[PDB]
Parts: C-alpha cells; structure tokens; sequence
C-alpha cells in the first residue's frame, strides 16, 4: 500500500513515459499490482505503450507477473494485437507457454483474433501447439470454429 | 388630461387607490419565487435494467430509444448517460419558449412506440417521462431518532405513506424518493439449492406459481341456469403478504416424501428494490424527498403547506420518526424579498428627506410619498396581466427602475414648487402652466425610456430569459409613472402645495434651512457662471468627451463579464471519488470523515450534513458520494470567514491529506437548474463507428494538447467516468450441449443470483410492493463463488458453473454517454485568467480538428447558448438606438437635435465601469441593466434640458446662449434632487454583507458610480452638446 | 354534478388496518352519527355490503403428488367459470373476440366444481375434489 | 374477465394509482373494483383545468403502467375518457 | 363548498369598495356615495 506504486500504476496506463521514467528513480515498486493483480506491465501491454514496457523491463520489473486469474503480460500484448511488445516481453524472457486459471495461453488468444503476425512470433519462441485450455481446445480449433483458413494453415 | 384631474382631484385619488387596490390584489395571489424558467426546457427519459452493465443498457435501451426520438419539434440537442448501476437517463434540451407541455407529449409519444422492443426487464420497472428543467424547491429529510429503524424501514413508510400526500399538497410538482419502498427479498444459497438439485430457475417458477391471484368466476355466474339460488364470487389464491407465507412455497415433494420449502434454500426478508445508495443525515440512516415546484405556483406557499401538512402526520407517524430539512430555498427567498422592501421603503423615506431639504415643506414632501408606492403597486398588476412572478429579478428591476419613478414625481413637483417662487401664481395656476412645460416631454421620455428597455427582452435563450424580466419590469413601472405624473401629481400639487411669494428661494429664512437657501442660491449662480465660460470655449471640452469615450471603451474590454454572481444560500456541496473497482464501505469511511468535520471544526456554521453513498455529478457507482452540507442561519454566521466561500475553501483545504480519495467543497451557482454557468461545455463524438475504447485515445490525444496551453486554457478535464476492470465470463456452448445444460437455464441462474431479477408483485400491508429473487451477499462477492453455482442439465444432474465457463480481466466502461445518438465524451474546462471564454473555444476548436478521422465535435450547455446569442447582441443596440433617435427627431421636430441627448449615454457608463473595475466586481446582468437605467435616467435629464432650452428659443424667442443657461438653471435642482436621493438610495447595496449581497453589490456599485460621473458631467456636458449640435446643424436662423 | 344536497364524506385507512377494520371504524362512525338525529340525517354508506364468497384453496404438496401442475388447474378453474378471451375471429368481414367458458349447468353449485378434471404428467385426469378444500368466507364486492 | 374486486384491486388499481403522480392541478382521485372484473379510477382536476391536457397527462401515466398490468387486462383494452361531461340523449335500439 | 368559502366575504368588499370610488369618481365627494350605497336593504327586504 504504497502511494508511488499507485501512481506508477495510474501512470503507465494512461501513458505518462516521463513520469513512469521520475517515479522509478524517486524508487517506486516496479511490481506493484491492482486488487485484480494487475503491475504497470499489465497496464502497458493491454493499452499498448511501447516505451513504458521497455523501460519498465529496465528496471527489472517481473515480466511473468500474473494477475488473479492467471493472465500475464504476453496473454494481453499477443490478445490485443501489440507486436511489438510481444517481440520485447519474449527478449526478456516471458513464458510463452503461460497458463491462465481457465488453461488459456497467448498462442490460444493470439489465433482468438486471428494475429498471424504474433502466432508466428510465439511459435518461433517455441509456444506449444497442441496446447489445450480448459475444454480441451488448441489454437487450431479456435482457427477452424472462427473460419481462419489462413491460421489453420500455419498451425497445421 | 393633466387639467381635467387638477380640476377633479378625487376622480385621482380614485384612480390611484383602484391601482393600489389591483396591485395589493395581484402581490397577495402572485407566484412567488427565487427564479423564473431561465433553463431551457428539458425532457428526462429515465429507465433502469436490474443487473445490467453499462453497454447492456446502452445496446438493448438507449440506442433503441434513441434511433426514434425524431419528429419533435423545437428540439435543439439530446445527450444520455448509460451505467453500471443499470440506469439510463435520456435528456432533451428544447428551444427557450418551447411549451414544456407539448415536448413532454411528443417525447412520450415516440417512447411510447419503443416500449415494445426494449427487455421485459426494463418495462416492467417502468419509463419515467418527466421535466427535468425544474429545480428543486426543498428536500424533506426523515430519520429514526430511536435508532430502531434502518434505512430501508424508513425509506418504505416513506413511499408507502408520504410520497403521494406530499404530491397532493399545494403547488407541488415532481416528486422522488431517496431510496424505495419494501421489496419481498429472497436471498437464495447456492449450498441449499444444489443439495435438492434446485436453480434459480425452479425458484422463480415456484413464486409466479405460488404467489398468483387467480381470477375464478362466480357461483351462479352469467349467463346463468334458471332457479339459480345463489350468486357469490369464486375466491382461489391470492399474492402472498408476509415473509412466513414465502417460505412455505413448496419447491418440490422428495422421492422419500419429504418436503423442499423455499426457506430450506432462501433467507426471506422485506427489504430496499435496490441497496446501490446509502443515505445518511448527521451519521444516522436515514431517507427522503427531493420535491420540485408546480408551473406558476408560490413557492412560499408550497412550502409552507407541505411543513403544516407533515406536521398533521407527526402523531400518525411511529415512534422515534422525525421529520428534517437538509436542502430548503424558501428562507432564502423571504430574505431577498424583505430586503428588496426593505430597500424600497429605505429609497421612500430617504426621497422624504431630499424633498425637506429643498422645497422645506410637509405638504410638498407626501406627493412623491404617495406616487412611487402607487406606481410600484401598480407594477405587480401589469406583471400579474403578462403572467410574471415576484422573484429576484422583477424584484431588482423594481430597485433598478425606483431612480426613474422618484424622477417622475421630483420633476412634477419641483417645477410647480418653481415657477410658482418665480412668477406668483397661485398653486391650481402654477400647475397647468408646470404641467404645459414637461407633459409633452414626458410622454416622449416615455417612449425613448421603451426603446432602450424593450429590445432587451428580444435577446435568445436563458441570457434573454433573465433579460426579459428586467425588460417588462423597467418599462411597466415607468409606463405606469408617466400616467400616474399626467393624473395624479398635477392633483396633488394644485390642492396640497401652499403658494410661494414671486421672488422668495427661502433665504429670508433662519437657523439652518437659511443657511442652505443661501448656500445653494450661490452655487447655482457660480454653476450657470461656470457654464457660461464653458460654451464660449466648446472646442476643448469636445476633446475632454472624447478621452471619456476612448477611457470609457478602455475599461470595458478590461472589465471581466460573469452569468450572475455566487450567494451564501445556507447550503453548499461536498462532492466525494474514491479510485476505479473502490466498495460502498470505503466510500462511506470518506463521508464519515466529511460528515464528522462540518460537525466538529466547522459546528458553529454547520446544522448538519445529508451523506449520499453511491450517486454524484460526474457518474454514479459504488466509488461515487455527495453531502448537502446545511448550514445555521446568518444571524448565527457574522463576518466573511463564517461565509459559504470561506467555509468552501477551509473544507477543501482540509481535505487534502485525505485516505486516497478525491474531495472537493464548492458553492452552489445563482441559478442552480443552470449548472456553473462559468468555463466552456464541450462534446467529442464519434461519427465513423471508431469505437469508445479509441474515442478514449482521441479525448486523451485532446487533453495532453489542451495542457500545452495553459496561457489560454486552464482545468481541461472529462465530465465523465474511466475505464474500470471488469469481470468477463465466457460461457462455453458446445461443452453446455454436450452436458445436456440450457443456455437460458445458465443466464437466467448467473443473472437472477448476481444482478437479481425482479419475479412478480405481492401485498404488504394493503399496498402492492415487488419481490426480488437474488443470491444471498456471501455467495456473490468473488471470483471463486462462481463454482458454488449449478445448473441441472436435462438428464437430471448437477454441472458447476466452472465446468462450462471461463473468465478473465478486461476493461469497460462504468458510464457510457452519448450525444444527439452518437457516442460522446463530455469535456468540462475553463479560459485562464486575462482570456475570454470565446478565446478558448476557439483554441478547443482548431485542437479538436488534428484528432484523427471520424472524430468530430459539437458546443452544448451554455457554450450553445453563447455561440446562438451573439449574432444578435449588435443588431438589437442598433435597434435600440435608431428608434430612440425617431422618438427624440419626432419630439423636438428635428434631425440634429437629438443628438444633443444621445451625446450623454457614455457620461454615465464611465463612472459604472470605474466603481466595478476600482471595487473589482465583473460585467453581470445587474451591472449591465444598472447602465441602461443610468442612461436612460441621465438621458431624461437631457431631454428636460433641451426641451427647456428649445421652448424659449421657439415660444418665447429667446437666444441660444440666454435659452441653454435658462434652462440648465431651471434643470439643476430637480436633478440633484434625483441624483441624491437614488445615490443614498443603493449606498446599503454597496456595503451589503449578508444574504443576497452578491446581487446587491453587482446592483448598487455600477448605479452609485454611474450616476456620480452622469450628474457631474451632464449637467455640463448636455449645455455643451445643444449649443454645438444647433449652431453646425442649422440654416440662417439666430444667435440672438 | 349529482344530488348537491347534503355532504359527501370519505373514510380512508391510513395505517394498513384492512378493509375489515375499515367497515367496524365505518359502523362505529354511522352509529353516533344515529345519536345524533337533531343534526344529521340519513347519514348512509354509498358502497355494497361484504357478501358470502366460495374461497377455494389448491393443496399444492397433493398437485405435486399427483402430478398435476398448478398452471392446468388454475387455467382449468379460470377459463371454466370465469371465462377466458383466447383470441379473435372474423365474423362477416368485422374482427371479434372468441370466448371459451363452462355451459352454465357445470358451473352454478359448488358440487359441480368436482365434475372438473385436469391431466397429470403421468396422463391420468385428476379431478378438482382430490387437490382442492373450500369454504364460505365474506368479502368486497365493490372495494373503494 | 372472471376477476374479483380484490383481484381487480391488487393486480390493476393499485398499480395504476402509485403512477398517478406528476399531473398538474389534481384535486383527488377515487377508484371502484368490484366483483363483475370491472375497475374505474377517476381523476378530478380544478375547474378552468384544459381537459384535452388533463387527459394526455393521464394517458401518458397509465401507459407507462400498462406493461404492469395482467395480459387478460391488457386485451380488454384500458380506456382513458373525459367523464365530467353529461348524456344528450339515449339511443335505444329494439326488435318488435 | 369547504374551499369557496374564505373568498365569498372578500369579493363581497372588493365589490363594495369599488362601487363607493366609482361613485365618488362621478359625484367628486367621498361623502355623497353614501347616499346611493344605502339604498342595497331596500330591494334586498322585499326578495326575502
Ligand atoms: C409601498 C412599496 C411597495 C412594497 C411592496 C413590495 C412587495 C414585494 C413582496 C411581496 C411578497 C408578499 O407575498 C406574500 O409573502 C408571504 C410571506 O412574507 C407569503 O406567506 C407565507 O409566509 C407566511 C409567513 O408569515 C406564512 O404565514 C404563510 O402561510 C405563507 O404562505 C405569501 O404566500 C405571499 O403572498
Ligand atoms: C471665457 C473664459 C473663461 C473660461 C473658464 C470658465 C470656467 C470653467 C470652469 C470649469
């Protein structure tokens, strides 16, 4: 219960790259988490600010940091579509391979909005394929319920 | 008409006492109140969805209403609030002078026929169509003193046996109810319903089943058989009325025979339709009523009939019951009309002693004694006949006009009391000759006076609305003082004045009367002296006026312009924002700790604080909280540091070092139904189906650009809610097929536990109440309660809800709004100090047009009403001046003359201008109303100067120079007089410190510094003016 | 406007007493307003007296013993001697209404309410006499 | 159709009077239910009070009850007149 | 009848004041209306 860890918090969501840049050297825990387990990571990841990520990364934040269902930092950049971020997590050596409370991993939620570009990424990383979330379901069978042709192909 | 009542002096006096009698007549029956409608009218829609999310009551409500609120008339825009208390309130903002009647007709008419297509969930609450636009006249508050009551106990006796006898009381209009009447609660246990393989569902089916009033004919019914003895009706069940008779609903007989009862699965209590707001008043629980005043009717009434009807109550009332009032504007009210009276008796008897000063005399003193209070009688007539109401603003218009109607009396009984000293005549004579001098002039004042007045009334929208009632107000009063001058004063003068010896000004007379007599004889003689050499020289004074038009000019663009200014009402509001996900407790912890301050550091101001867990002006949730801080009365509140603004600024301050929460105290605004008034209203739309998580960016991208500017734009802020996490759940159709589980059996058990769902009626004592299935608190808190749910699939088996669903974080919003149909953001803000509000609009402007595509914007509130009235503001002076210029051109038969008069009007702008910018108040409607009579009033004075002046020229054949120093001779006295007597009368709305002093102050100021400089300088300046204007404009007429 | 003569006086319960309670206060009201016959005259109520009603209760324990459902016999019950407007027809060219109802002879008595059978689930009719009781109770006909 | 007064009472005039509320210049209300399934709620207004505005205002406050009401009740159809106005004549019709 | 009732004496001596300024208007005296005014019992006895 820390006040500078609430304003990181507030700070990297809204997408204030200097102030993240202030409040880490006046030693705000980088690690600080919501009440649904959220740390700035989450926060950068799910709204997409680059920068804030990589600096966040610098100061030796937890890039497996999970929330209270499960979900990492990579579940939400490979969800959302956040290439870039997926590319940076994976460098600092994120699980691509991470389950979530309902066995969801970013490969499953990457192929959910048909990302070709982050699926290929995740798999060159070594994401497991026939991976199986909670219902018995693979990538695979979320590319052919969706109608991903394109998708199928790559996971085939 | 003057000699026929000289003549008749009781057919005056009877025409007199019958306007006295019609004014006194019409002040008795008159609607009294604070404010007229100055708001635009508006139409609510307001619906709620029990369980709903923002986006489910915007996508299954609000849109659907939206897409058919077309073909209505005088709509200018419409905006809706969608959020995650399931609430929805849809506004239509109607054109000012739009039948409030026939918007409300036409809104229901069109809802009316999207009833069908909204959820059975949202019309069985009911679609509330209502005038938001009225304001809030009190708000009853109730309490258990005993402490046996909890809010949900008070708030039931409240709706069930108070809400409609308050509606039935005199003048009272809208009504609401802080919280609901008792609902029938079954708080299921998920534990209890799986060990009988039970849902929510067998629950619900079970109370329709159970809970029924079954319609079953009669014995010997119609069409009957022939020998038929008896007739009686058939009785079967009837809704269940008590909490035992719920809990025997037979659920299901076990295979062993045993018996599932509903209290087997279920806790079952009376309690709230909805726990979402927590009242409090003083710490304590507590409920109440918000009611709202009728069209036209007495607020003073209102509210005295309602404080005597709950009073014949009290006995009925069970033990510890006490009615209080949080929120009342009726005190405020009987102040400013007693000091408004009190300012208009001031203003008579301080006439009294000007006129004992002068003319020295009882006799002379009592005419405008007895015409001003005629005339301001009279008025509330005329206003009675146009349908207005005795409220602030016709109320300052009469305080505002009192110089014009005391000038009307001075002037009359001067001049006789004049020529009378001058020629001999005896007082009948002396006042037929009097009354041939000014009569003329008068009615032509008259109409001039109209022409500066009545445009005013002209202006659009509620600026033109405050307008107005000055307007019809100045020019009625001073209508009825021209007639009241050409019937009554001319009477009074030729019966009640004593003749004056031909050459007596009082001198001969000793002690200190004689003295004066003396004094001023000199000083008149030194003034036509000074005045004399002034017209010999003109050339230099023409460049003196011109360093007051461009002085003038200087400090009105210096000047700051404000609505109208802040007053000490005895309430102020403490509005509370706990962070996004924030819980009721922890909101009611923050209130507790603002209730417990205004009680203890603040307990000499503060009588007591109305709490409010879960509503505020921004949004409304969990994490939201308002207190209507009641404060003791004035008398008990000497001194600034014990006012409104003070106490504001102390609470604010206070908390500062406050639990991570956000708590700001601020006053209310003078028309409170108008919202601020002060900064701009700004509307970000999206117009290409972007979505609201991309118009986030975009107001985001706005508000970093609007921060770059704090030279121009200051506090740039959303009016809205952020973004919250919420807890998405998926279900799994397949996995539901495959264990045989229905879809609806899911929804309808996830929806009935967590959100609640409102099953069917029952009566409750006699009164028809709801009854409310749910799950019982501590099943519905977390995540992992989520599992403690089964479902029973068609083969007869019990599936956890875990089996068939998953879920995850994600965000949304807590309150989605919408304008004119299609997703908005709403941006509040302010120009910096030094800028003007048209500056910064303009900025918010060309910033707005960088967003990206499909991105646009639009002005609402009174940035609309600003951007409309603008157009108009010069075309409506122009008016005002062209036709004052025709009635001066028809009155001294002459083109050029009228100038002479029209030369005066910046001779009194510059000393209100002076007194505002020196004291540091702004250009308000008081200050702008306070002008227009100074001008109006110093423009009178000109015209009896030049009429004067031109009566000897061209009745007598006098010179130019001889006829102007003639006149202004004739001129000074009775414009000292006025002058004098008006200055004194505002000198205590000047000084004025208690309640409604901000209006005072922006009164008084601006009329005492307007008439120092338009006294001084006319009576120099309009000699001047005649003198130039007739020898330049004028063919080989004379100078001799 | 209506009579004119005389006074027009309302009785309202105010506390949730019941209409019971309403009648004694009314009778007890109406019997000093008879000690006083020098002032008041025909002081009367304008409303109906409470007559006999035929109260009937389901037994909802032997309806799910028997496998009945309560909807069979509270529409059964209903749309027999009340009377139910199902939906319309067109008789020569002008749309009305279509009612279903008991004859008259078979909804008259109380003993006729036993000729009424409803089916269970098991495909057996069950008749009214076997999950129903009732009893003469006094009620409004008319409630102000 | 088939109703009791109490049945007629607490299924469709109580519902209907808690939403008589917000209608200018009321002076009272009185309703009768009775055992023929029959319900009429009368709402007196102050004299010189436009009928025409007296009646949409009604109107509008019985429609937004009107989803409350009982199906059966609903298909009868839920009239809203103006009753303060007298009979000029009766029209009655015979077979010989 | 409960609320026409405080009004009834009112417009009774709205009525009777406006009459006597009318009457003193024409005649111009505040005494000789009274000559006129006392004439009301007059027919009023006969009607009873
Ligand atoms: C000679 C110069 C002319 C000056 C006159 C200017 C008149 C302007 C003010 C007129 C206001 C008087 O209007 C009248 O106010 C009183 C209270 O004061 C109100 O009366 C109200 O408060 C009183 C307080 O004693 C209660 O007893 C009463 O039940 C309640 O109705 C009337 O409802 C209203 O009709
Ligand atoms: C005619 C020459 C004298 C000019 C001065 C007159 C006095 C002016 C005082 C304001």
């Amino acid at each position: 219960g820390s006040d500078l860890g609430k304003k990181l918090l507030e700070a990297a969501r809204a997408g204030r790259d200097d102030e993240v840049r202030i409040l880490m050297a006046n030693g705000a825990d980088v690690n600080a988490a919501d009440v649904v387990g959220w740390t700035p990571l989450h926060l950068a990841a799910y709204w997409g600010h680059l920068e804030i990520v990589e600096v966040l990364l610098k100061n030796g934040a937890d890039v497996n940091a999970y929330d209270t269902l499960g979900s990492t930092p990579l579940h939400l950049a490979a969800h959302f579509g956040h290439l870039e971020i997926v590319e940076v997590l994976l460098k600092n050596g994120a699980d691509v391979n991470a389950k979530d409370d309902n066995g969801i991993t970013p490969l499953h939620l990457a192929a959910n909005r048909g990302h070709l570009e982050i699926v290929e990424v995740l798999l060159k990383y070594g994401a497991d394929v026939n991976a199986q979330d909670k219902f018995g379901k693979t990538a695979f069978d979320i590319s052919i319920n969706n109608g991903n042709e394109d998708l199928a192909e790559i996971l085939q | 008409m003057p000699n026929f009542f000289i003549d008749r002096p009781i057919f005056a006096w009877v025409i007199a006492i019958i306007i006295m009698l019609a004014g006194g007549l019409a002040i008795l029956k008159l609607p009294v109140a604070q404010y007229p409608t100055i708001a635009p009218p508006a139409v609510t829609i307001s619906a709620s969805y029990p369980g709903a999310d923002a986006k489910t009551v915007q996508d299954t409500v609000t849109q659907v209403i939206e897409q058919n609120m077309n073909g209505i008339d005088n709509l200018m825009y419409m905006s809706s609030n969608s959020d995650s208390t399931g609430t929805v309130q849809i506004t239509l903002t109607f054109e000012s002078g739009t039948d409030a009647d026939i918007a409300q007709v036409q809104v229901q008419n069109k809802l009316q026929l999207a009833m069908p297509l909204l959820p059975q969930e949202v019309q069985q609450q009911g679609v509330s169509v209502e005038k938001s636009s009225s304001s809030f006249l009190m708000v009853v508050g109730v309490i258990n003193t005993d402490g046996t009551m909890t809010q949900e106990d008070i708030s039931d006796y409240v709706a069930a046996n108070m809400k409609d006898a308050i509606s039935r009381t005199s003048g009272v209009g809208d009504v609401q109810l802080f919280g609901s009447q008792y609902a029938m609660r079954i708080w299921m246990n998920p534990n209890e319903l799986n060990k009988f393989q039970l849902t929510p569902v067998d629950v619900i089916t079970a109370i329709k089943a159970q809970n029924a009033q079954v319609a079953a004919g009669q014995l010997g019914g119609t069409p009957p058989v022939k020998g038929q003895q008896l007739n009686a009706s058939i009785i079967a069940q009837t809704r269940l009325t008590s909490t035992e008779e719920f809990g025997k609903i037979l659920l299901k007989v076990n295979q062993d025979g045993s018996r599932v009862l509903l209290r087997d699965v279920a806790k079952i209590e009376l309690g709230g339709e909805n726990y979402d707001i927590i009242a409090e008043f003083n710490g304590q629980p507590a409920s109440g009523l918000g009611i709202k005043l009728a069209t036209g009717a007495n607020a003073l009434d209102t509210a005295a009939a309602i404080r005597a009807e709950l009073a014949k109550m009290e006995p009925f009332f069970p033990s510890g019951l006490k009615i209080v009032y949080p929120y009342d504007t009726t005190p405020f009210v009987k102040i400013s009309i007693h000091e408004v009276v009190k300012t208009l008796v001031e203003a008579i008897i301080l006439v009294f002693l000007v006129m004992y000063l002068f003319l020295q005399n009882f006799r002379a003193t009592l005419i405008p004694t007895i015409a001003v209070p005629v005339v301001l009688l009279g008025t509330f007539a005329v206003l009675a006949a146009f349908g207005f109401s005795i409220n602030t603003l016709t109320m300052f218009g009469m305080v505002l006009a009192i110089g014009l109607l005391v000038d009307d009396a001075i002037v009359v009984v001067e001049n006789v009391e004049r020529v009378m000293a001058e020629e001999g005549l005896p007082p009948k004579e002396a006042t037929r000759k009097s009354m041939g001098q000014i009569q003329g002039a008068l009615v032509g004042i008259a109409m001039v006076l109209s022409a500066v007045f009545v445009p005013m009334a002209f202006f659009g929208g509620s600026t033109g609305a405050i307008y107005r009632q000055f307007s019809i107000t100045i020019v009625s009063a001073m209508a009825l003082s021209v007639l009241v001058a050409l019937i009554l004063t001319p009477a009074l003068c030729a019966t009640m004045l004593k003749p004056i010896a031909k050459g007596d000004h009082g001198e001969g007379k000793k002690g200190f009367f004689g003295w004066f007599n003396r004094m001023f004889e000199k000083s008149t003689h030194h003034y036509t002296d000074s005045v004399g050499g002034i017209l010999r020289s003109t050339g230099r004074y023409l460049v003196l006026y011109l360093i007051i038009v461009v002085g003038m000019a200087y400090l009105f663009v210096r000047l700051p312009s404000s609505a109208l200014p802040d007053e000490d009402q005895g309430v102020f509001m403490t509005m509370v924002q706990l962070p996004a996900g924030a819980t009721q407790e922890r909101t009611q912890k923050v209130l507790n700790e603002v209730t417990h301050y205004y009680l203890t550091k603040e307990k000499n101001n503060v009588e007591s604080v109305f709490a409010v867990n879960g509503f505020g002006f921004a949004g409304r949730g969990q994490n939201t909280g308002i207190a209507f801080v009641s404060l003791k009365d004035w008398a008990d509140r000497p001194g600034e540091e014990n006012k409104v603004e003070a106490i504001t600024m102390r609470a604010t301050r206070a908390f500062s070092q406050i639990k991570d929460a956000m708590v700001f105290a601020f006053n209310l605004p003078a028309i409170v139904e108008l919202g601020t008034a002060t900064g701009f209203d700004f509307e970000l739309i999206d117009q290409a189906g972007l979505g609201h998580e991309k118009l986030t960016q975009a107001r985001n991208q706005l508000l970093a650009e609007a921060a770059k500017h704090p030279d121009m734009l200051t506090s740039v802020r959303p009016n809205g809610l952020e973004d919250t996490p919420q807890f998405k759940i998926d279900i799994d159709q397949e996995k539901a097929q495959a264990l045989g589980v229905s879809i609806n059996d899911i929804n309808t058990t996830l929806g009935a536990a967590w959100g609640g769902s409102y099953v069917n009626d029952f009566i409750d004592r006699g009164r028809v109440k709801k009854v409310y299935v749910m799950s019982e608190a501590k099943y519905r808190m977390l995540p992992d309660d989520i599992g403690d749910w089964y479902v029973r699939a068609a083969d007869g088996q019990m599936v956890p809800f875990s089996a068939f669903s998953s879920s995850r974080w994600e965000y949304g919003s807590p309150r989605l709004e919408r304008y004119n149909g299609l997703p908005s953001m709403e941006i509040l803000g302010q120009a910096a100090p030094g800028k003007s509000t048209g500056e910064a609009m303009e900025l918010m402007e060309q910033l707005a047009s960088k967003l990206p595509t499909g991105v646009g914007y639009d002005w609402t509130g009174m940035s609309y009403q600003e951007r409309l009235s603008g157009n108009q503001a010069p075309s409506l002076y122009a008016i005002s001046l062209i036709v004052v210029f025709l009635c001066l051109a028809a009155l001294y038969e002459s083109w050029s003359i009228p100038f002479s008069v029209m030369l005066v009007v910046p001779l009194g702008v510059i000393g209100a201008l002076l007194a505002a910018t020196f004291r540091g108040l702004t250009n308000d409607v008081y200050f702008q109303v306070g002008l227009l009579t100074t001008i109006g009033l110093s423009a009178k004075n000109a015209i009896l100067i030049v009429e004067f002046a031109k009566d000897l020229m061209d009745k007598e054949g006098k010179g130019l120079i001889e006829a102007t120093l003639d006149a202004v001779r004739m001129r000074l006295r009775p414009i000292l007089m006025t002058s004098l007597a008006f200055i004194l009368g505002v000198m205590p709305l000047v000084i004025s410190t208690g309640a409604g002093s901000g209006a005072q102050n922006a009164v008084g100021t601006g009329v005492m510094g307007g008439m120092v400089t338009a006294t001084v300088l006319a009576i120099f300046f309009v000699p001047v003016f005649f003198v130039v204007v007739r020898r330049r404009f004028s063919r080989k007429n004379e100078d001799i």
